């Protein structure tokens, strides 16, 4: 039973490390650091705001493959805890009284696309400083790529049309 | 001389394991059932060494023991101690040297000697 | 069993990097808290989770499927080439406690 | 160590919601508040045909 | 070495010559057995001989046949396993144009 | 008992936004060797830097990198880096220093800052320069006083003599058919080294279509990498080069002075002059930094006469902030310290006590100064004698900006938050300017914003360069009278001493780094040690060794006898010689260098450090005390008595000549143009009597006709023996660093090795040949056939596969390998107890344990990743193509080489670069008489000799 190279000295992806304070060899992103050949110049792609306001516009044209990718991403992440059809009827809501929002309500029909992008990026609303406050939607910035987030917004538009 | 051969082979059999660098993995050269499905190469000459030395040691030991079986019978008869007897006697295997035991013994010794000459070369 | 078979959550919601890299992303406490900030809050069996996400300390899961760091497996190519975590892992959908379905022998892979 | 046999899940599960929603997403129909449904993949085709504003 | 190995100066074998001695020994022993059958009746080969000399010559022929095979195999394995361009041609010539069938 | 331990797994609490787990990322940052920035692309496995590469869009780093940039990873992970602020060697806090600094500066505000003094190195960062200028504005009487041991003082001095203004000289080697080098190493690491190496190599690379090749003439005291890649080399004494330059100007007709010279030197002068005037505007003259300012002024004058200016030599506005004579500024500071005028000294790095010349006695004068503050990144000898030592952030973990020799203004980007904290130089300047607790990111961003704009900052981070900033081209006016009216000092005062920066350790900053110390030094192959380098004749006369030294000289007929005599002449290496220069004795062991000039000794700086980390704590003999301010790079008189007492010096090669074997092929260019295969057609006529060798094999092999096949071509003409590839392999494949004792026992572990063969007539002036050797990936491999457990087997592509887990350690494979490229772990070389070293190891490659063999794996991890990616793309498309691009896979050695000698690609794809190179007439494989059929092949060296010097 050699156990020779079974556990090597190198640090793998999630191997715990005693060298760091928080016990993680994996490190958080240094602030203000951009990967190589990844320019962040376009504001629309990374934020639905053009002047601090929503636009009801989408940075790149809608494509059938784009809508299919949006449908896939919606089914993986968005469908649970909000309904596959967008009516908010999900098994999560039953066990917990989540009460997710309904896409087909008139308010979300007139909401801009960039509003959907903002909601997916950050959440419904951060808690009020006074009297407490909790984040319900809770945001999905890290898990989903911006282009995928725009595809999800396009799929939400398609879903809203589907019931009209 | 044959005792010298056995002891020299015993001394020389340690070096293939000692020089191995990872000495506890000597069994890898020998074909053995494993969950990996790996085999020795059999085209290198160290794989041949494993079969030659192992065959040489076993054949030399069996030939030496066969020669000692009649000698053990004389020792058990002259042992003069009940405990010393029954130790040579089990090794003798009740030799009871007799015709129809010698005839097979002589033929077997000639055959073993005939097989050993190509083996040592 | 509860989250997949009853609550109905996709595999890629938690193991998000399975089809893109060699590593199936073990969920962060962020994904745990997106439901349990409201559901089953103030529960003694979700205390460790709530202990995280307040301090930076991680949750030390015990690795069930372990390879001896000279094997270099890749989920991405496998999944993309038409192989799923049922002929490759087991019915994890109905697994209250995950167990190793088979020993990862060299012969099994071959 | 014999392979464990976990106890089956309870009566209520997510499958009913998903199946009902997947049935609703196609086969047209009439919603209560509005007029008419549109099958999924048909509304998506309509969305590409009319397009969305850019920039 | 002078009579046969020098036919192709590019190739040399150290075991060569020892192989010829084994080949010569087998040929002479086989020749002696053929002659003995012819001279089995000769009077001095009648009151002074027994099966034991014939048996010993037969054992010697068997030993020489195995010895010649060992020397020939030993040269082949060393040249084949050590694939050096210098010693490869002799085997290539003896395995081509139907020479393989003779081997 | 169980197969393995629990192996707990710890995940994140909040996922990084742009990171996919298990997928490495690449970030653009800048690494500076002489204060001049070189753009680098660094792989971040999981938020930790692991592999440095080159930035294709950065001028002076087009893919290629120098060894110093490669070996920065192990420096960032040195377990001896400073971790805390020390008041007087006792741990303290940054806040306490900030309070003290503020009190000291407000106590110096009564005066105008007359006591406050600075001491930095060559600073090219615009942010730091602006902050220093603002600080000087706040304190009128403060002084900057830059200094660093390896500086460009002579270059700016010659510029201010020729033009009356500091300019920046740039060389465009792509359009120079003739290049002349007066003791200048442009192919050795320095400003613009990668850019110069790539342009020079491209001209040298010759195919059947090519009709033109560049020619290099080099005059130098010590043989060097630039000398190796030269058609003609003259070993003149270092002092004589100034006289040689004056003579060259005189025969060209430009102002100079006739100088008496040796007949060989006069013949070299005639050839150089005749080659010039035949290539006007197609020639360049380069003068080394070591050479005196008059040599630089003459070089500008010669270039102007030939009209080369504007075609091969370009003048730009100075890029190094304020250019100055650094040695004179340090002399001014030491006199002020002796007087006691200085009350505060702040030093940003540079290790002044160790680096400063011995005559200055900086350490004794440093004691007089009441407060001395040092930012070093290590507790150096200066920090030990300095109050308030402050840890400095490593460039990889710090926010910063730097300028290249051309002028680029590239931005340094942190890949990790500082491991032990520490403060950047700009943060120290901010505290002096009265703003404490100022973030490095804000300081650099604030300066850059409004100059390039926020959008420019985003583009600058994504790329490795700032497009807006470059040095403007200016046309200076040459002052004929000043250059003509110069002394031009004559050479000759007895034995001379030449001071050269160490090839692997530079100025001694990299002495702690294990990879660089273990690296064999090019042309001397020494490891972990410093030796005096002298020609065989110099050693015989000075140390009284009993050898004729004329026996080495001879024709081709007695070449084998002369090679044996050189081996007998060796074994005297390591005799200790006591050398007295100017009141200083070094007692350094001597190593014989055949190409060295007579009556000259080369001593390498960067050794003998006492406060360095556990690695290189006390290695070699310090040459800094003997070195003098008046003559930093040259020496006039040395006693060089022999004390016997031989000391062991360890070298990797152990043999200096090829024993009449076809290892290196050398041919003329004119013959090559008529027939590319002439070099291969020859040799076979001497050996077999026929142009083509009819090799015959009894073993079939595998077809490989329709599958990807991986092969490498190395160009002998391009290689300069830099050794960057060896460092790149060590970082990429996690090769262990063995100790000096293990190297002495010949157990060094290097997958790639460079061999110097020193084969020529005379052998006192031999032609150095550098050949990179790595596993040849032989289609029929002897090592595979002798392996009992089948650890080494072939691959479908054609790659030899070495499986460490299968290897039982028999060592039969190394014995049957003809090229001896296999390295075995006799003892546990890998470091298991050091956390920082564990972070450095690359996850893709396994860390080998004791008892397993290692060999070059053609960077299999890169090939496997490309194969998986190509298959994944094909299945998603549905094509099932599995097509891999020619540029998709680049080996670490291929990326590292500045010249571009190493090319890796599919052999079967006839459009690939390797396929085209392998179809050349001068391509060949080593030891063809063995039917190994290697895949790594070499291109025979083609030279371009002038008919004057040669015929
Ligand atoms: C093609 C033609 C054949 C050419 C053959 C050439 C090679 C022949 C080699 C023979 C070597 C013999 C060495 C001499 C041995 C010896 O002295 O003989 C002693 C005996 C016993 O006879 P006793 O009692 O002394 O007197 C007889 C008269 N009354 O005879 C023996 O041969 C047995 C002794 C042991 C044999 C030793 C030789 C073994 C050689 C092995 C190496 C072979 C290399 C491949
Ligand atoms: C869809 C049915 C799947 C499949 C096939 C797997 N998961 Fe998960 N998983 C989650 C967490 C937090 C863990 C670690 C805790 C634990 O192991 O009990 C896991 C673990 C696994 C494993 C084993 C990991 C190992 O180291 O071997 C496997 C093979 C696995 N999962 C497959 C989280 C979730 C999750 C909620 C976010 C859901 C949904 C899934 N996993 C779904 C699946
Ligand atoms: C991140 C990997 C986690 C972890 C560690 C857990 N969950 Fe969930 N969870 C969800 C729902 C709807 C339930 C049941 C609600 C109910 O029982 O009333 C749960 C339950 C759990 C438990 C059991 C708690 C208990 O029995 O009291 C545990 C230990 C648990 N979870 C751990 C919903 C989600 C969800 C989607 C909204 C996601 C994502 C998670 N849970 C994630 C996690
Ligand atoms: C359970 C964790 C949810 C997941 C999964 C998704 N959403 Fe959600 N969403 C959730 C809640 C509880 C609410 C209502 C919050 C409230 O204060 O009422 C929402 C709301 C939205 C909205 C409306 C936002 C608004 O300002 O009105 C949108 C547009 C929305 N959710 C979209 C959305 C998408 C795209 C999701 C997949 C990425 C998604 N939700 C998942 C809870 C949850
Ligand atoms: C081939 C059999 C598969 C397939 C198709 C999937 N899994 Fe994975 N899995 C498998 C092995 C051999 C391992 C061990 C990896 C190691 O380094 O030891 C794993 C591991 C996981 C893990 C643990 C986290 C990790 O190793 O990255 C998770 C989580 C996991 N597998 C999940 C998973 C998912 C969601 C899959 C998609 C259906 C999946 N596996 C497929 C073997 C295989
Ligand atoms: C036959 C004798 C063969 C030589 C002895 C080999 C013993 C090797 C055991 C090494 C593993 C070990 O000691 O670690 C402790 C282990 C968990 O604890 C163990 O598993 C101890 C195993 C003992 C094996 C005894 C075999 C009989
Ligand atoms: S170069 Fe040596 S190790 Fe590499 S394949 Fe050839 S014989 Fe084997
Ligand atoms: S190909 Fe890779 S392993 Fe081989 S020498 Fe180059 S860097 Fe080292
Ligand atoms: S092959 Fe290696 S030593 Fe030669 S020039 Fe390239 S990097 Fe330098
Ligand atoms: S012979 Fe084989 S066992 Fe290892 S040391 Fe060589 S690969």
């Amino acid at each position: 039973c050699h156990q020779d190279m079974y556990d090597q000295q190198k640090y793998t992806t999630y191997e715990p490390s005693s060298f760091f304070a928080d016990g993680r060899s994996s490190r958080p992103n240094v602030p203000g650091t951009t990967p190589f050949e990844v320019v962040k110049t376009d504001e629309f792609l990374y934020t639905g705001l053009i002047d601090g306001q929503e636009v009801d516009a989408m940075p790149f044209p809608v494509t059938k493959d784009l809508l299919l990718r949006g449908q896939l991403k919606y089914n993986i992440y968005c469908a649970v805890c909000h309904g596959e059809a967008g009516y908010g009827a999900s098994m999560v809501a039953e066990r917990g009284g989540i009460v997710p929002a309904n896409f087909h309500q008139q308010r979300l029909r007139e909401a801009p696309l960039s509003h959907f992008f903002v909601v997916i990026t950050n959440g419904v609303y951060r808690g009020d400083p006074e009297n407490g406050g909790y984040q319900s939607m809770y945001g999905y910035a890290s898990r989903i790529t911006p282009e995928d987030r725009w595809a999800i917004a396009a799929y939400i538009r398609a879903l809203q049309l589907s019931q009209n | 001389a044959e005792a010298m051969t056995l002891f020299a082979v015993a001394c020389a059999g340690l070096y293939p394991i000692l020089h191995l660098g990872r000495p506890w993995l000597f069994y890898w050269l020998i074909p053995y059932p494993n969950t990996h499905g790996m085999w020795p190469q059999f085209r290198s000459a160290l794989a041949w060494d494993v079969f030659a030395i192992s065959t040489y040691a076993t054949v030399s030991l069996v030939f030496w023991l066969v020669g000692l079986i009649p000698d053990f019978a004389t020792l058990r008869d002259r042992a003069k101690n009940i405990w010393v007897k029954r130790l040579y006697g089990i090794a003798a295997l009740g030799w009871r040297g007799s015709a129809r035991h010698w005839h097979r013994y002589e033929m077997a010794s000639i055959l073993l000697a005939g097989l050993s000459t190509p083996l040592v070369v | 069993q509860l989250h997949v078979n009853v609550v109905g959550i996709d595999c890629r919601y938690c193991h998000t990097s399975v089809d893109q890299s060699y590593f199936a992303n073990i969920p962060a406490t962020e994904t745990c808290m997106t439901c349990h900030s409201q559901i089953k809050t103030y529960s003694p069996l979700l205390e460790k989770v709530r202990e995280s996400y307040a301090t930076g300390k991680p949750i030390e899961w015990v690795k069930v499927y372990d390879l001896p760091n000279f094997v270099y497996f890749n989920h991405s190519i496998h999944v993309n080439k038409g192989i799923g975590c049922s002929t490759c892992h087991g019915q994890v959908n109905n697994m209250p406690v995950v167990w190793q379905q088979q020993a990862l022998y060299m012969g099994w892979c071959l | 160590p014999f392979t464990p046999q976990p106890a089956p899940v309870t009566g209520n599960t997510y499958r009913t919601y998903v199946n009902d929603a997947r049935t609703l997403l196609n086969s047209y129909g009439y919603t209560m508040e509005g007029k008419v449904h549109i099958p999924i993949d048909r509304a998506m085709d309509l969305i590409v045909e009319r397009g969305l504003p850019v920039r | 070495f002078d009579v046969a190995m020098s036919l192709d100066p590019h190739w040399f074998s150290t075991i060569y010559g020892a192989h010829y001695m084994a080949n010569a020994g087998l040929m002479t022993l086989a020749f002696l057995a053929l002659m003995m059958s012819r001279v089995r009746d000769a009077a001095l080969f009648r009151e002074y001989v027994s099966v034991k000399p014939i048996h010993d010559i037969g054992k010697l022929i068997f030993a020489f046949t195995v010895l010649w095979t060992y020397m020939s195999y030993g040269q082949l394995v060393i040249i084949w396993s050590g694939d050096v361009a210098e010693f490869t041609p002799w085997y290539v010539h003896r395995t081509q144009h139907g020479w393989v069938f003779v081997a | 008992c169980t197969y393995q331990p629990r192996q707990y797994i710890a995940p994140f609490d909040r996922q990084p936004e742009g990171r996919v787990p298990g997928i490495p990322q690449y970030f653009a940052s800048t690494l500076t060797l002489g204060g001049y920035g070189t753009g680098v692309l660094v792989r971040s496995n999981e938020g930790r830097p692991t592999k440095v590469e080159g930035n294709p869009r950065h001028p002076a780093s087009l893919g290629g990198t120098d060894l110093f940039a490669q070996a920065e990873i192990l420096t960032m992970y040195d377990p001896d880096r400073s971790t805390t602020v020390l008041r007087q060697g006792v741990p303290s806090t940054w806040a306490e220093f900030t309070t003290t600094l503020g009190n000291a500066l407000t106590a110096a505000r009564a005066t105008q800052g007359a006591g406050v003094r600075l001491l930095t190195t060559t600073i090219t960062s615009p942010s730091l320069a602006a902050q220093i200028e603002q600080f000087l504005q706040a304190y009128p009487q403060a002084r900057w006083y830059q200094y660093e041991p390896i500086n460009r003082d002579n270059v700016v001095a010659g510029a201010r003599l020729a033009f009356g203004r500091d300019v920046t000289t740039r060389y465009d080697l792509s359009a120079a058919q003739v290049v002349v080098s007066l003791d200048a190493d442009f192919l050795a690491p320095g400003p613009g080294f990668v850019a110069y190496a790539r342009a020079f190599a491209e001209r040298r690379k010759v195919r059947k279509d090519s009709t033109t090749m560049n020619r290099l003439y080099v005059v130098e005291a010590s043989p060097s990498t630039t000398g190796t890649a030269a058609d003609h080399r003259l070993p003149l004494r270092a002092d004589a080069i100034a006289a040689f330059t004056g003579a060259l100007a005189n025969e060209l007709g430009v102002g100079g002075a006739p100088a008496t010279l040796s007949p060989k030197a006069e013949e070299f002068l005639r050839a150089i002059a005749r080659d010039l005037e035949e290539h006007r505007g197609q020639s360049v003259v380069i003068a080394g930094d070591q050479q005196p300012p008059i040599v630089h002024a003459l070089a500008h004058l010669i270039n102007a006469e030939l009209g080369n200016v504007g075609q091969t030599v370009f003048y730009h506005e100075p890029v190094e902030a304020r250019p100055t004579n650094q040695t004179e500024e340090l002399v001014a500071l030491v006199s002020e310290m002796a007087a006691g005028r200085v009350e505060t000294l702040i030093m940003i790095g540079g290790n002044p006590v160790y680096n400063a010349p011995g005559d200055l006695r900086f350490a004794d004068r440093m004691a007089s100064v009441p407060l001395t503050i040092h930012l070093s990144q290590f507790v150096d000898e200066t920090s030990a004698r300095a109050t308030w030592h402050i840890p400095q952030a490593h460039p990889l973990e710090s926010w910063g900006d730097a300028r290249a020799f051309d002028g680029t203004a590239s931005i340094v980007q942190p890949l990790i938050e500082p491991l032990y904290g520490g403060k950047t130089a700009n943060e120290l300047l901010a505290a002096m300017l009265g703003q404490p607790e100022a973030e490095s990111y804000d300081l650099v961003r604030s300066f850059w914003l409004e100059q390039i704009g926020e959008t420019g900052w985003q583009v600058a981070l994504a790329n490795g360069v700032i497009a807006e900033t470059v040095a403007p081209v200016i046309e200076p006016t040459l002052n004929e009278g000043a250059i003509r009216a110069t002394p031009i000092p004559q050479p000759g005062d007895g034995v001379e001493i030449v001071f050269r920066p160490d090839p692997s350790l530079f100025d001694g900053f990299y002495a702690n780094n294990g990879w660089l110390q273990e690296l064999p030094r090019p042309l001397t192959k020494l490891v972990w040690d410093n030796a005096a380098l002298m020609s065989p004749r110099t050693a015989i006369k000075l140390l009284g060794l009993p050898f004729n030294a004329d026996r080495l000289i001879g024709t081709e007929a007695d070449d084998r006898e002369r090679q044996q005599y050189l081996e007998q002449l060796s074994k005297v290496n390591g005799t200790i010689a006591r050398i007295e220069y100017r009141g200083g004795i070094i007692e350094i062991p001597i190593w014989l260098l055949p190409g060295h000039a007579e009556d000259s000794i080369t001593l390498n700086l960067g050794y003998g450090r006492t406060h360095a980390g556990r690695v290189g704590n006390n290695v070699g003999i310090d040459v800094y005390p003997i070195r003098t301010s008046d003559s930093p790079w040259f020496g006039a008189g040395a006693r060089v008595t022999n004390t016997g007492r031989t000391y062991l010096l360890v070298s990797t090669q152990d043999h200096w000549t090829l024993e009449g074997r076809d290892i290196y092929r050398v041919g003329e260019f004119k013959k090559f143009k008529e027939d590319p295969k002439y070099i291969a057609k020859e040799v076979y006529q001497e050996e077999y009597g026929r142009e083509t060798p009819n090799y015959q094999s009894l073993q079939p092999g595998d077809d490989y006709t329709g599958r990807n096949a991986w092969g490498m071509t190395i160009n002998l003409n391009a290689c300069i023996g830099c050794n960057a590839c060896v460092v790149a392999c060590q970082a990429e494949n996690n090769i262990a660093v063995v100790g000096k004792d293990q190297v002495s026992r010949g157990r060094e572990m290097h997958w790639i090795r460079i061999d110097r063969y020193f084969a020529g007539e005379d052998l006192d002036n031999p032609s150095i040949y550098m050949m990179p050797v790595n596993c040849m990936q032989c289609e029929k491999a002897p090592c595979e056939v002798v392996c009992p457990v089948a650890a080494t087997v072939h691959d479908y592509e054609g790659l030899n596969n070495m499986v460490y887990n299968r290897c039982v350690g028999t060592k039969y494979c190394s014995n049957n390998c003809p090229y001896k490229v296999r390295r075995f772990n006799f003892l546990q070389y890998s470091d298991t107890t050091t956390e920082t070293f564990k972070l450095a190891f690359n996850p893709d490659v396994t860390v080998r344990i004791r008892g397993v063999m290692e060999k070059c794996t053609y960077c299999v991890q890169r090939i496997s990743g490309a194969r998986i990616a190509a298959k994944r793309a094909a299945v998603q498309a549905g094509q099932s193509s599995y097509v891999i691009s020619d540029g998709a896979i680049q080996t670490a050695c291929e990326q590292a080489c500045p010249t571009g000698a190493i090319v890796f690609g599919d052999i079967n794809d006839s459009n690939s670069r390797v396929a085209k190179w392998k179809a050349e007439g001068h391509n060949y494989g080593l030891l063809g008489f063995l039917n190994t059929v290697p895949r790594t092949t070499y291109l025979a060296r083609v030279r371009n000799p002038s008919e004057e010097l040669e015929k």
